[PDB]
């Protein structure tokens, strides 16, 4: 299941950072030593077709659930839950489904700087859509209507869908 | 016409002040054997128990130049006389100058051309430093005989130098040790027991004793 | 309110910065997006976030963009956390830097910010500084005007202008041509040696004497000439703020008794006064040669006056001598001595994967066509060094010059159709002799 949702940030319901001090920013013998092992772990990188595939296995074990969203021109969010062996077609249909106009020509994109999802068969662990990832969208002919008019009204506020992914994520 | 000045730190703190000479001859300048000597007086093993070795002992530096050895042991509590050349006596008695404060034993300059008949030294010293005195003709044969009238049978002689690998110096090294085996018995010292950061791996301490 | 140390980033673009998977996760934030990052001195900037497995869990990756506006060094402590919420803009205002844009006239938007902001989504905050490469340079920009105010995120329908005349950039604002680590391309091995080495004693000398490492006091570098030996100390002294003072051997060598002397005294009392610090001596093999030693009258002994003010340099001067020479064997033994120079990093001759990197660096303005090459070009530049590949690119970008047209200022929008062809990358070659 997806367990869709969509939130905006005109739905904060609530309100600037505190200023931090001086000596908060003042680096420790420990920071300095931490620094010194950043080096040395550079210095250290000076494996072949099975190793790297044990690498991707691995690490696609430790994140088996997704949290997707879709950020509209109209700065409305579409957040959906996948698995990292769906494809970014698998996204296409989640957006077309919560579409106003089903058959509108649309393209994903992640930024900065705009670099097009166009293979659509492509699974998301390729695509670097792992494991929280901010997908955005945009028209051939831009139409404000966007979404379906009726997942507008049980919109959530954007702390809400935060609350969501962390929920999801945890169990 | 101008002059630069080496901080010989101590290792209780003092520094010592020593003028070096731009133009002149090689004893103008304080060598890295001068440093290397000068350090290993200062280390808890030259130093052995309760008063320092060299606290109101004689001690005669050959070939001094600027007086870095010297003027060392000198602030140990040694009683030093610096010798060399006619020409290095103004910068001799500069140094003392400059340093006489830090000075706890004595310290004296005095002419010694090496292979001269001796005039001032009836007596043998304690002890005999020389810092990178092997280079050149007067460090093979004159050396050795200033060694030999001066030095007694419990005279201690500590020969610090450079290992140079470039024109007559390795050739000049090698005569001196095989004229040096006639009459004295030499024997390196470790570098372990040398100055744990002045020390170096072509750098040489030898204990040279009579007969 | 967690801190984080700042490294050098993998992903080149301006607004990116990259953080480990595992603090992502821990800070709940998503990839792609906007964090808000603080330094010292109520300096503030936003940026797109993204998650790295090289990055560590304590670490922060960030392009020279970032860092000079945030006015960070590599290794300096800084706040992130996500910023709620950033608006998309309605105006901007953008003008360039006067040095940055000399002998170039014409549509700045067109060339520069339309590509730029184009569909990118890039959050900008009031007082920014940012580098936009084409036109055969890199030209860098400051918003001086944004609504809403301060931060604001480039959108499809913000407006971009950039009326008005070149604005003279301050001293604090230092420039994103100067030399860097960016910069440098063939020899990763040899910055990473050299990093470890003077980084930490240069900006905390105190912390890092606790850490128990003795800090070097000289480290020898040596390579054929046009290796790139300056170029790796130019970029060390200004990636840590160390004051940077060079001295050639020959020309040194070259003046008369007295001054030579008096000239290194100078060289090293301007080190000890603008600590921390890097002197540089090019082509040490003329300074302090190894040849025999005799009972002789020399006029000049310049060696002993580089020791004696070498051993004299304490740990409240905060300087280290970085020496460069073609010849390493024919360098005084005293020079290695009592740790005066330490270490020994060997900037060699490139390799084919080397030259390519040196390439990718000298290009990175100029348009290139699709039919170059530049893996071809280093896989047939044998014998060449840094400087010869330079000043290779050099003369193949202004062959497409030469070509086109027939210096004075050339318009911004011709330079922009302007690129480089691998016919001109072989004339280059043809004519190229290292
Ligand atoms: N590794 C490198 N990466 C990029 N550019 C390099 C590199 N090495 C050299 N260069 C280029 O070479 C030129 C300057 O060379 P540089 O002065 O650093 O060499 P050098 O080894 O110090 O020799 P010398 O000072 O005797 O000419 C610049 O154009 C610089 O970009
Ligand atoms: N024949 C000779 N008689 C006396 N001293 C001589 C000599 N030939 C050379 N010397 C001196 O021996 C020294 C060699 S250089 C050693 C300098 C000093 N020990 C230092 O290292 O700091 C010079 O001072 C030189 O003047
Ligand atoms: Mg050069």
């Amino acid at each position: 299941d997806r367990e869709p949702v969509v939130c905006h940030p005109d739905l904060e319901e609530r309100l600037w950072p505190a200023e931090l001090p001086d000596e908060f920013f003042e680096l420790t013998v420990d920071d300095v030593r931490r620094r010194l092992a950043q080096l040395k772990s550079e210095r250290k990188r000076l494996v072949t077709k099975a190793f790297r595939e044990a690498q991707i296995k691995e690490k696609l074990e430790r994140y088996p659930k997704v949290a997707l969203r879709v950020l509209f021109p109209d700065r409305y969010v579409l957040q959906g839950f996948f698995r990292p062996s769906e494809t970014v077609g698998d996204l296409r249909d989640f957006v077309r489904s919560h579409l106003g106009n089903p058959e509108l020509s649309f393209y994903l994109f992640i930024t900065p700087p705009k670099t097009v999802l166009d293979d659509h068969t492509q699974t998301l662990f390729q695509a670097n859509l792992f494991p929280a990832a901010l997908v955005h969208l945009g028209a051939e002919e831009p139409a404000g209507v966007y979404l379906e008019p009726g997942l507008l009204e049980h919109a959530i506020s954007p702390s809400a869908a935060d609350v969501l992914v962390a929920r999801y994520m945890s169990r | 016409l101008r002059s630069f000045v080496r901080v010989l730190e101590k290792r209780d703190g003092t520094v010592l002040r020593l003028q070096q000479y731009s133009s002149g001859g090689v004893g103008c300048v304080v060598w890295d054997a001068a440093i290397v000597l000068s350090k290993y007086l200062e280390t808890p093993e030259f130093s052995g128990d309760g008063a320092h070795a060299l606290s109101r002992r004689s001690v005669l530096e050959l070939g001094s130049g600027t007086g870095a050895v010297g003027l060392m042991a000198a602030t140990l509590g040694a009683d030093v006389v610096v010798t060399d050349l006619e020409e290095l006596q103004d910068l001799l008695k500069m140094n003392i100058n400059m340093n006489k404060h830090l000075v706890t034993g004595s310290v004296q300059a005095k002419v010694l051309k090496w292979g001269e008949e001796i005039e001032g030294f009836p007596s043998p010293p304690d002890f005999i430093l020389m810092a990178d005195c092997i280079y050149y003709e007067e460090s093979l044969e004159p050396l050795l005989k200033t060694l030999k009238d001066i030095s007694g049978f419990e005279t201690c002689i500590i020969c610090c130098y450079e290992q140079r690998t470039m024109g007559k110096n390795p050739e000049i090294e090698k005569k001196y040790f095989e004229l040096l085996q006639l009459d004295f018995d030499f024997e390196k010292i470790p570098l372990e027991k040398h100055d744990e950061e002045y020390r170096s791996e072509d750098i040489h301490i030898i204990y040279i004793r009579k007969k | 309110p967690n801190r984080l140390i700042v490294d050098e980033a993998i992903n080149e673009d301006n607004s990116v910065v990259s953080l480990s998977q595992p603090k992502m996760d821990e800070l709940q934030l998503f990839r792609g997006d906007t964090v808000l990052l603080k330094g010292k001195k109520r300096r503030e900037a936003v940026c797109i976030v993204l998650s790295d497995d090289t990055c560590s869990d304590e670490k922060i990756r960030m392009n020279r963009v970032v860092r000079n506006n945030l006015r960070v060094r590599l290794g300096d402590v800084i706040s992130i956390q996500p910023c709620p919420d950033v608006k998309y803009g309605k105006r901007i205002h953008v003008l360039p830097i006067d040095d940055t844009v000399e002998g170039i006239t014409g549509n700045l938007f067109e060339v520069y910010l339309k590509p730029y902001f184009l569909e990118a989504y890039r959050p900008i905050r009031k007082g920014d500084i940012f580098l936009v490469r084409g036109g055969m340079r890199a030209v860098e920009f400051k918003v001086v005007e944004t609504d809403p105010s301060p931060y604001c995120i480039v959108a499809p329908d913000t407006v971009i202008h950039c009326e008005g005349e070149p604005i003279k950039r301050e001293d604090e604002e230092e420039s994103l041509n100067e030399v860097g680590y960016d910069d440098i391309g063939g020899c990763r091995k040899q910055l990473a040696q050299i990093k470890e080495m003077v980084e930490l004693p240069l900006r905390h000398p105190a912390l890092f004497k606790a850490i128990g490492v003795k800090p070097p006091r000289g480290i020898l570098l040596y390579g054929p000439p046009g290796t790139g030996k300056t170029l790796i100390a130019r970029a060390v002294a200004n990636e840590t703020g160390a004051f940077f003072f060079l001295i050639n051997g020959p020309e040194i060598m070259s003046k008369l008794a007295g001054e030579s002397e008096s000239n290194l005294r100078k060289a090293f009392e301007e080190a000890e006064k603008n600590a921390p610090a890097i002197i540089f001596i090019d082509e040490l093999d003329a300074i302090a040669p190894k040849r025999e030693k005799t009972h002789g009258e020399v006029e000049r002994r310049i060696v002993s006056q580089l020791l004696t003010l070498m051993d004299g340099l304490k740990q409240r001067a905060h300087v280290i001598v970085m020496a460069a020479t073609n010849r390493p064997n024919s360098i005084d033994p005293a020079l290695r001595r009592f740790g005066r120079f330490d270490r020994e990093v060997d900037i060699g001759i490139p390799d084919a994967t080397g030259r390519l990197e040196i390439l990718q660096i000298h290009t990175k303005n100029m348009k290139l066509a699709d039919d170059v090459d530049l893996e071809q070009v280093a896989n047939e530049t044998h014998g060449h060094v840094g400087a010869d590949l330079a000043a290779l690119c050099s003369e193949a970008a202004l062959q497409a010059i030469r070509k086109k047209m027939d210096d004075e200022t050339i318009d911004a929008e011709v330079m922009n159709s302007l690129a480089v062809t691998m016919d001109d990358f072989r004339w280059a070659l043809s004519q190229s002799n290292p």
